[PDB]
Formats: C-alpha cells, sequence, structure tokens
C-alpha cells in the first residue's frame, strides 16, 4: 500500500494529533485496543494508509509523538485511544522548549532529534511503498514550532523525493496570551516555505470567531476549537482514507493544488458546523474557513471539496458547477478547471453529510499580513530578543525571515492579479 | 494468422480493457473460465476469432492482451474479477507506485523501472504469434500513466517491432470526469510525443460519451462504468472485422488505407448508432436508413466537433447485424442530397462499406438496448482538429504562466519538452488547415 | 527494396537514439534537482553548527 507516516510534536501537535487519531479510529471502526469492530468493507481497504497491522488483526497507529516536555505524554497515554499508540514511537525530552523556537530548533531540539529520526526510519523501512509524512504542530511554540521544523528539514534530507505534509496551527491573540508567537510564526513560516509540499493553515483566529460568533460559544476552551481541527482535519483526510478517484495520495493532490512551489498554503474550510445547495453555499463562505482570511478579498488558484454522506451525485455536479459560475470573479481564469470535487459515501460521526473545503487563495495573504504585523512592531522594539541571540541565534536570521514572508505576500498578490491575455 | 496484440495502459486502458474483453468473450461464446465449447479444433487454430485469443491444450481461450498500471488496485481488480481466470498472471503488470497525473513521472522516473518488464511480456505474446500484425494500445491522455508510459512504450515498440502497425485507443480528457488539472499537459506532451510512432489513433472524448449517455440513455450522472460499456461497443465494431469472417466483411486495415492520406492526419471519428435505452427501443426498430442518417448528428460523435464545418477525406460504414448491402445504398443515396457532406477536391466521395452479420451485443444489466443492427462511422474529418485547439488553448492558458510545470521539472523534464510538444501542435493544426485547401 | 531496408533501419536508428538521449539528459537533470535539493538542506546544518558554536563562545 502507500503509508504515511505521522508526527506530532509539541503541545499543541499532541493534542490535536490525539484527537485526529480519535476520529479517524472511529471512522474506521477500531476501538482504543486496536481490534476492529466495524461493518463497512471500506473501512480497512486503505486502512494500511494510517495503521500498521501486527498480529491478530491489531491495527497500531504509524505514529511517532514527539515533545520537550513529559507532561502531554502521560496525558495522551492517559486520555482515550492512548494505549494504542506504539510505546517505542514515544520520543519525550525532560529539559522542555518554553516557547523559545531556537531551543526548539538549535539547542534542546537538536540532542533530541536523532532518537526521533530513529523512530521515523523504523516506521517508515516497514513501510510497502511509503508516500511520504504529515506533521501536527503549532507555529506559536518552541517545540511544535521550532523543533517541528527541524525535524521537516532533517526528514527531508533522507527521504527527498517524498511529501511533506503539516497541519501548521497559526497563532492569535484571541486564543494564547503568550506575546512572542509572531516571532514563532514567522521563523516557522520561513522553514515550512522551503521545506513542504502542502501545509494546512489551521487559524486559531478563525477557530476562536466560529465558536464565538457562529457557535456562540462565549469564552470558548481547547476542546472547542480542537472538535473543529479534529472534524477538518478527517475532512482534508477523506481522499486518502477510503476509496476514491480523487487526490487519492498525497502527491496527486500536491500536483492538483499546487502551480507554484511556494504558494502550496491552503485554507480548509467545513460545513455544517442538510440540501446539497447550502452544503455548498457554506463551504465557500468566509465565516466556515478555518483560516481567518475572506476569500472575497483575492483568487482562488485551485480548490478541492469533498463531501461525505448519501445525496444525489447529479446535485453535488450541478452546485459546484452554479458556485463557480456565479463566483467567477473569484476563480483565476488562467487555470482551466481548478475546482475538484470528490464524494465519500461513508459520512463523518454525527453528521448525515458533510462538505470539506481545500482552497489554495490569494487571500491567504491576509493570514501572513496579519503575522507580519505583529513580527514588524515586535522587531522595531526589539522585545525579547536576548533569549532567541542567548542560544546562538543572529539578528539576520529575523530579518531574512520578514523579507521572505514579504516575498510569499507579494507572490501571492502577483498572481491575484494576474490575466490570462 | 493477422494475431492483434492489445496493450492497455493505465487505469482507463485497463478498465476499458475489462469491458472490451468482456464484450467479445460474449461476442464468441467464451466463458468467464477460457472454455469456448463451440470451438472444436482444441490448442489451436487460423479462425478470425484467434486473431484476439490464443489457445491452450487445455482449450481455454486467453486474451492476447497485456495490462500494465504503475499501481496495483486498477488491475487487481481484474485478478480478483469475474474474468480472472481469462489471463495468465504474468499478463498483469503492476507496479507499486503511480506517476501521480504526471508525465515525466510515467515516461521516466516511474516507468524506467518497469519498462523493461513489460517489454519481455510483450515479446512473449508476440512470439505465439505466426503472422503478428500490430499492436493496439488503450490509454488515457490526462494521467501520468496513460500519457507519460504510454509514449515511452511507443517508442520502444518502435525500436523492437520497427514499422509493425501500432493503433491507440485514446481517451481524451473532459472535465465533468477529470481527475487532475494538469491533464492538458499530459495530453499535449504525450501526443507530440506518440505522433511519429502511431499509425492510427482512436480519439474518445468524454465529453462526447458523457453527453450520449446522459441524453440516449437517460443515465442521470454517467460513471466510467456506463462510459467504458458505450466505448467498448465502438472498439468492438472498429476490432469486429477482424474477429470473425464473412464475404461482406471488410479489414480494418483496408479502412487504414483510406482513412490515412498522410502520416500525420491519422485522427480518424467515431460515430456510432443506435446508441438507445431499452425503455425507448421497445415498439421501435431503427431501420438501416435511420441508424445511417444517426451518423452524420454531431450529437453521435466520439469527439466532440462539428464535420458541418469541415471537409471529409474518407468515410467508412461499419456495420453489423441485419443489414444488405442494398438497404445501405438505399440510405446513402438520401443523406448525399440532405447533409453537408463535403470532401477535398483531391479525393473521391464514395463512401466505403463493410458488414459483419454478427449482431451487436449488450452485456447484462447493461444500459444499451439490444439492436438488430448496428453501425460505426470511421470518417477522417478536419473538423477533428477543433480538439487539437481546445485543448492547446487550454495548454497556453497554464503554460504561459508556467502552473505545475515545476512538478514537471522536478521530475527531470527541461521547458523545452513543454515548448518542443506545443510547436508541434501548432503544426499539426496548421496540416489539419493545409489538407482542407482546396487545389489550384 | 534496399531502400525500405534503410528507411526502416533509420527509423529504428532515430527513435532508439532520441530516446535513450531523452533518458540519459532526465537522469541528470533530476539528479541535479535533488542535489541542489540536499546542498541548500546541508548549508542549514552547517548554519545550526555556526549557532550552536556561537552559544558555546558566549560564556
Ligand atoms: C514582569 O514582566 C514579564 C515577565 C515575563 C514575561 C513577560 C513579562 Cl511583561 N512577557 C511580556 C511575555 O510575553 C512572556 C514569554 O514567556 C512565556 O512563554 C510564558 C511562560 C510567560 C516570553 C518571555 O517571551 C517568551 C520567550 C522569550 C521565553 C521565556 C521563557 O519561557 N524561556 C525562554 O527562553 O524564552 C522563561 O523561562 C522559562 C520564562 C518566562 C519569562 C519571563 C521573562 C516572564
Ligand atoms: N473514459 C474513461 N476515462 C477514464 C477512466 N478512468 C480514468 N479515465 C481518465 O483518465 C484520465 C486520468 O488518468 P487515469 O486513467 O485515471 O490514470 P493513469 O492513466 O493510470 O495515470 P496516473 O494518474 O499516473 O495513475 C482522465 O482523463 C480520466 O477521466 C475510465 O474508466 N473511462
Ligand atoms: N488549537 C490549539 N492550539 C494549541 C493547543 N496547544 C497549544 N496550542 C497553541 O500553541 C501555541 C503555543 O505553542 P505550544 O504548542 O503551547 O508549545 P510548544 O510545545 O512549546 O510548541 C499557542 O498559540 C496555543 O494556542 C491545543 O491543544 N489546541
Ligand atoms: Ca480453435
Ligand atoms: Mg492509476
Amino acid at each position: 500500500m502507500r503509508e504515511i507516516v505521522h508526527i506530532q510534536a509539541g503541545q499543541c501537535g499532541n493534542q490535536i494529533g490525539a484527537k485526529f487519531w480519535e476520529v479517524i479510529s472511529d471512522e474506521h471502526g477500531i476501538d482504543p485496543t486496536g481490534s476492529y469492530h466495524g461493518d463497512s468493507d471500506l473501512q480497512l481497504e486503505r486502512i494500511n494508509v494510517y495503521y500498521n497491522e501486527a498480529t491478530g488483526n491489531k491495527y497500531v497507529p504509524r505514529a511517532i509523538l514527539v515533545d520537550l516536555e513529559p507532561g502531554t505524554m502521560d496525558s495522551v497515554r492517559s486520555g482515550p485511544f492512548g494505549q494504542i499508540f506504539r510505546p517505542d514511537n514515544f520520543v519525550f525530552g525532560q529539559s522542555g522548549a518554553g516557547n523559545n523556537w531556537a531551543k526548539g530548533h538549535y539547542t534542546e531540539g537538536a540532542e533530541l532529534v536523532d532518537s526521533v529520526l530513529d523512530v521515523v526510519r523504523k516506521e517508515s523501512e516497514s513501510c510497502d511503498c511509503l508516500q511520504g509524512f504529515q506533521l501536527t504542530h503549532s507555529l506559536g511554540g518552541g517545540t511544535g514550532s521550532g523543533m517541528g521544523t527541524l525535524l521537516i528539514s532533517k526528514i527531508r534530507e533522507e527521504y527527498p523525493d517524498r511529501i511533506m505534509n503539516t497541519f501548521s496551527v497559526m497563532p492569535s491573540p484571541k486564543v494564547s496570551d503568550t506575546v512572542v508567537e509572531p516571532y514563532n510564526a514567522t521563523l516557522s513560516v520561513h522553514q515550512l516555505v522551503e521545506n513542504t509540499d502542502e501545509t494546512y493553515c489551521i487559524d486559531n483566529e478563525a477557530l476562536y470567531d466560529i465558536c464565538f460568533r457562529t457557535l456562540k460559544l462565549t469564552t470558548p476552551t481547547y476542546g472547542d476549537l480542537n472538535h473543529l481541527v479534529s472534524a477538518t482535519m478527517s475532512g482534508v483526510t477523506t481522499c486518502l482514507r477510503f476509496p476514491g478517484q480523487l487526490n487519492a495520495d498525497l502527491r496527486k493532490l500536491a500536483v492538483n493544488m499546487v502551480p507554484f512551489p511556494r504558494l502550496h498554503f491552503f485554507m480548509p474550510g467545513f460545513a455544517p458546523l442538510l440540501t446539497v445547495p447550502e452544503l455548498t453555499q457554506q463551504m465557500f463562505d468566509s465565516k466556515n474557513m478555518m483560516a481567518a482570511c475572506d476569500p472575497r478579498h483575492g483568487r482562488y488558484l485551485t480548490v478541492a471539496a469533498i463531501f461525505r454522506g448519501r445525496m444525489s451525485m447529479k446535485e453535488v455536479d450541478e452546485q459546484m458547477l452554479n458556485v463557480q459560475n456565479k463566483n467567477s470573479s473569484y476563480f483565476v481564469e488562467w487555470i482551466p478547471n481548478n475546482v475538484k470535487t470528490a464524494v465519500c459515501d461513508i459520512p463523518p460521526r454525527g453528521l448525515k453529510m458533510s462538505a470539506t473545503f481545500i482552497g489554495n487563495s490569494t487571500a491567504i495573504q491576509e493570514l501572513f499580513k496579519r503575522i507580519s504585523e505583529q513580527f514588524t512592531a515586535m522587531f522595531r522594539r526589539k522585545a525579547f530578543l536576548h533569549w532567541y541571540t542567548g542560544e546562538g541565534m543572529d539578528e539576520m536570521e529575523f530579518t531574512e525571515a520578514e523579507s521572505n514572508m514579504n516575498d510569499l505576500v507579494s507572490e501571492y498578490q502577483q498572481y491575484q492579479d494576474a490575466t490570462a491575455d | 494468422m493477422r494475431e492483434c496484440i492489445s496493450i492497455h495502459v493505465g487505469q482507463a486502458g485497463v478498465q476499458i480493457g475489462n469491458a472490451c474483453w468482456e464484450l467479445y468473450c460474449l461476442e464468441h461464446g467464451i466463458q468467464p473460465d477460457g472454455q469456448m465449447p463451440s470451438d472444436k479444433t482444441i490448442g489451436g487454430g487460423d479462425d478470425s476469432f484467434n486473431t484476439f485469443f490464443s489457445e491452450t491444450g487445455a482449450g481455454k481461450h486467453v486474451p492476447r492482451a497485456v495490462f500494465v498500471d504503475l499501481e496495483p488496485t486498477v488491475i487487481d481488480e481484474v485478478r480478483t474479477g469475474t474474468y480472472r481466470q481469462l489471463f495468465h498472471p504474468e499478463q498483469l503488470i503492476t507496479g507499486k507506485e503511480d506517476a501521480a497525473n504526471n508525465y515525466a513521472r510515467g515516461h521516466y522516473t516511474i516507468g524506467k523501472e518497469i519498462i523493461d518488464l513489460v517489454l519481455d511480456r510483450i515479446r512473449k505474446l508476440a512470439d505465439q504469434c505466426t503472422g503478428l500484425q500490430g499492436f493496439l494500445v488503450f490509454h488515457s491522455f490526462g494521467g501520468g500513466t496513460g500519457s507519460g508510459f504510454t509514449s515511452l512504450l511507443m517508442e520502444r515498440l518502435s525500436v523492437d517491432y520497427g514499422k509493425k502497425s501500432k493503433l491507440e485507443f485514446s481517451i481524451y480528457p473532459a472535465p465533468q470526469v477529470s481527475t487532475a488539472v494538469v491533464e492538458p499537459y499530459n495530453s499535449i506532451l504525450t501526443t507530440h510525443t506518440t505522433l511519429e510512432h502511431s499509425d492510427c489513433a482512436f480519439m474518445v472524448d468524454n465529453e462526447a460519451i458523457y453527453d450520449i449517455c446522459r441524453r440516449n440513455l437517460d443515465i442521470e450522472r454517467p460513471t466510467y462504468t456506463n462510459l467504458n460499456r458505450l466505448i467498448s461497443q465502438i472498439v468492438s465494431s472498429i476490432t469486429a472485422s477482424l474477429r470473425f469472417d464473412g464475404a461482406l466483411n471488410v479489414d480494418l486495415t483496408e479502412f487504414q488505407t483510406n482513412l490515412v492520406p498522410y502520416p500525420r492526419i491519422h485522427f480518424p471519428l467515431a460515430t456510432y448508432a443506435p446508441v438507445i435505452s431499452a425503455e425507448k427501443a421497445y415498439h421501435e426498430q431503427l431501420s438501416v436508413a435511420e441508424i445511417t442518417n444517426a451518423c452524420f448528428e454531431p450529437a453521435n460523435q466520439m469527439v466532440k466537433c462539428d464535420p458541418r464545418h469541415g471537409k471529409y477525406m474518407a468515410c467508412c460504414l461499419l456495420y453489423r447485424g441485419d443489414v444488405v448491402p442494398k438497404d445501405v445504398n438505399a440510405a446513402i443515396a438520401t443523406i448525399k442530397t440532405k447533409r453537408s457532406i463535403q470532401f477535398v477536391d483531391w479525393c473521391p466521395t464514395g463512401f466505403k462499406v463493410g458488414i459483419n452479420y454478427q449482431p451487436p451485443t449488450v452485456v447484462p444489466g447493461g444500459d444499451l438496448a439490444k439492436v438488430q443492427r448496428a453501425v460505426c462511422m470511421l470518417s477522417n474529418t478536419t473538423a477533428i482538429a477543433e480538439a487539437w485547439a481546445r485543448l492547446d488553448h487550454k495548454f497556453d492558458l497554464m503554460y504561459a504562466k508556467r502552473a505545475f510545470v515545476h512538478w514537471y521539472v522536478g521530475e527531470g523534464m527541461e521547458e523545452g519538452e513543454f515548448s518542443e510538444a506545443r510547436e508541434d501542435m501548432a503544426a499539426l493544426e496548421k496540416d489539419y488547415e493545409e489538407v482542407g485547401v482546396d487545389s489550384v | 527494396i534496399q531502400k525500405a531496408i534503410e528507411e526502416n533501419n533509420n527509423f529504428i536508428k532515430m527513435a532508439k537514439e532520441k530516446l535513450a538521449q531523452k533518458m540519459e539528459s532526465n537522469k541528470e537533470n533530476r539528479e541535479a534537482h535533488l542535489a541542489a535539493m540536499l546542498e541548500r538542506l546541508q548549508e542549514k546544518d552547517k548554519h545550526a553548527e555556526e549557532v550552536r558554536k556561537n552559544k558555546e563562545l558566549k560564556e
């Protein structure tokens, strides 16, 4: 088969990582012990993408759990589906990053990365045909941010012809009171734009605004935000996990989603938070995007949409044309037929039908401009710079990450203004 | 003798192979286990169906076919399907990693790992032939294997088999069932690369087949299964002259002489009749005149184009079933005095006719009504260049911005190959224009 | 008949040579793309050494 090796680093990575494994374990009908107790053969046709099959029909997640502090490790191991993960695939330090990107990337993390790579290599070598890696982490912290981007670079050195996918959670003052997060985010984006092929931009600003403004969840907990992430991560992997024709693997998705290598930052979307018409209208609405960007402030380069549940497939085709026709100005004309629609007839838990959205929109610059706005004010202040230079970092490495993100924004702007003739 | 070896490349080729070889088996009364009670020459023979089937001592009739796909899930369905006993395991070849809708991976990165093994298995079939006629290659234009690996195979076949004839059944991309945004790139790359190595290519526009299934068969959302059973009927009509004998039977090679006036102009337009549902065929007999006139309704063509805005360079009618020349001549005489039929000035205007008395066949539970007589028209029309124009325009839109080109360069290709391929397509479009001009 | 043999051989020859050049040209380009990638990854490892060195020369 075509196996994906999952990696979750830092606190955020392990939090959303564990919920991801909880949701897809139930969708594939395996219990926290690892035995299968489902009813549909479609659950097992492509199970090897995410699970290792052991003796006695025992399915073990192909997952590697990493963090510079042993705290989160006990949380996952004690939480549901904690006894399903492989004990040897737990790689935890004791020092702790403390939201220092330099610690995760150059100092503390550089000393644990090798014992992580040993686990990556052991899982990889047992793959029938490894297709690539997917990493869950945040960009505002130190481990998931700094070490997460180190692991990606290290893995790319040994597997340069494989796909590197990430679910990167973007920082927002509405969720985390830590003030230095725009430093860690900018330093990370400098790495993700160079060493990843596909990055799902999970924006805490959007997750917060959705819970607060749409779900009416004043004081939203991390459990509320991660319920959206889990439903999203389940949606954007449906094509990998169940039998399908379209974007069935990580490479075919990238070819359909990435017209230029640097422009590989997707804004996902989900619905509902029904009829096929309003399922389609919601998923293209700014309120249902998991990135705090308005798609009607830019143009779509490419779009992938998967519908889940029992529904009329004629109606899905009719309504996807309707949205593209009535919003023709918001799709670049120099890429014909850039919107692709998939349909998986096994719905998620709780919903009779849902819709997941993956857009490569030039409006994503709004997210990078937000980070740059915070970062640039902090850099002039030179506020909290000794903690980074204290680990041996230079002031230029901050400047370089800034100008690279300025280029990314201007490159997204260039192709938004581009025309066919 | 005159054996033909079929090669099915990629999902479309493989899945169309299942429909074609299932349909062939039903036409010849061959069972899923390969036994053919009516065939009394056990272990061999010179019969017409032996051009496509070999025979084992145990009485099994085995398709002279190779199935190749750089991923195993499509061919696995053949290995475990109703007709798994029909094929020897060595005829079904699979890699581990597909081309990811990338011509470069199909032709180079992945294809080079398996090209030699495939050619060895094809050679193994050829050595069982007493008079190999040529190859039939089934593939999509859009997929990475169908485009990349096919063109690699066609190049290698030209080296190992010289000028032995090579025919294509090419699936032309349509957005209703498209799987990749880069299918125009793969289409132009494989067309440019195979052009010198193919003698005749029958394009099947998925949108043409999709529209016919919706309008003529009342299929709300046609699937690949609906399309492939219709495609196999057109393929079965074209190969029927090789697999059956008859007084009025005309070999496909005789049609080929008429269909290809110049080497590069080898893309005939296919038109089939009658495509009708059981519900509609009830108490409605389609006469020879009705199905023949239907061949000149653009709604019934395998490729979306308007022959009324083009010129004919050949017109072949391949009838099968209850058809007598008398009715054909009457139907043709009527059509010639009512249609927009214009031949180039350097070619005679006569229609070439073939009749196979074996009636059309349908697969159980299929959407096509079983009819007493069918016809497939093979015409060489300048209008087919419209299909090139649409593909080239979509290519130009993306290539102007170099969208997705980095996926190809990363696998070893150069921008010069894109421009070289597009320049060849521009020359081909001019070729179809020049052949349509009147003589001085 | 000598011309027909000649032309059949010339087509096989030009097809064999045109293909061999493409696979060689493609092998060099793909390897050169992989080599440039690793070199860029290898120069960020060398940079990390300079950073870790700079922390030891800070005390
Ligand atoms: C008295 O005033 C204040 C006192 C403190 C912080 C602030 C204010 Cl105003 N402000 C503004 C902040 O935004 C908090 C933030 O720290 C946080 O991550 C959080 C734990 C508070 C931080 C310093 O900017 C982060 C990194 C530079 C990080 C700091 C560390 O974590 N380690 C490290 O190497 O780097 C460190 O040692 C463990 C503990 C915490 C520091 C101290 C300095 C408190
Ligand atoms: N008519 C028809 N076209 C098909 C079928 N299956 C795939 N295609 C077309 O083939 C093109 C995509 O290539 P595929 O055949 O899916 O894949 P492939 O040729 O194996 O190539 P890879 O993508 O590299 O695996 C698109 O134009 C599809 O619409 C089928 O059953 N019928
Ligand atoms: N949505 C979400 N964000 C989280 C979670 N845990 C941490 N984060 C975010 O991660 C950022 C801080 O990094 P964190 O993951 O805590 O630390 P690290 O291990 O040192 O990288 C903040 O922006 C948090 O909002 C979580 O469970 N859910
Ligand atoms: Ca016999
Ligand atoms: Mg395939």
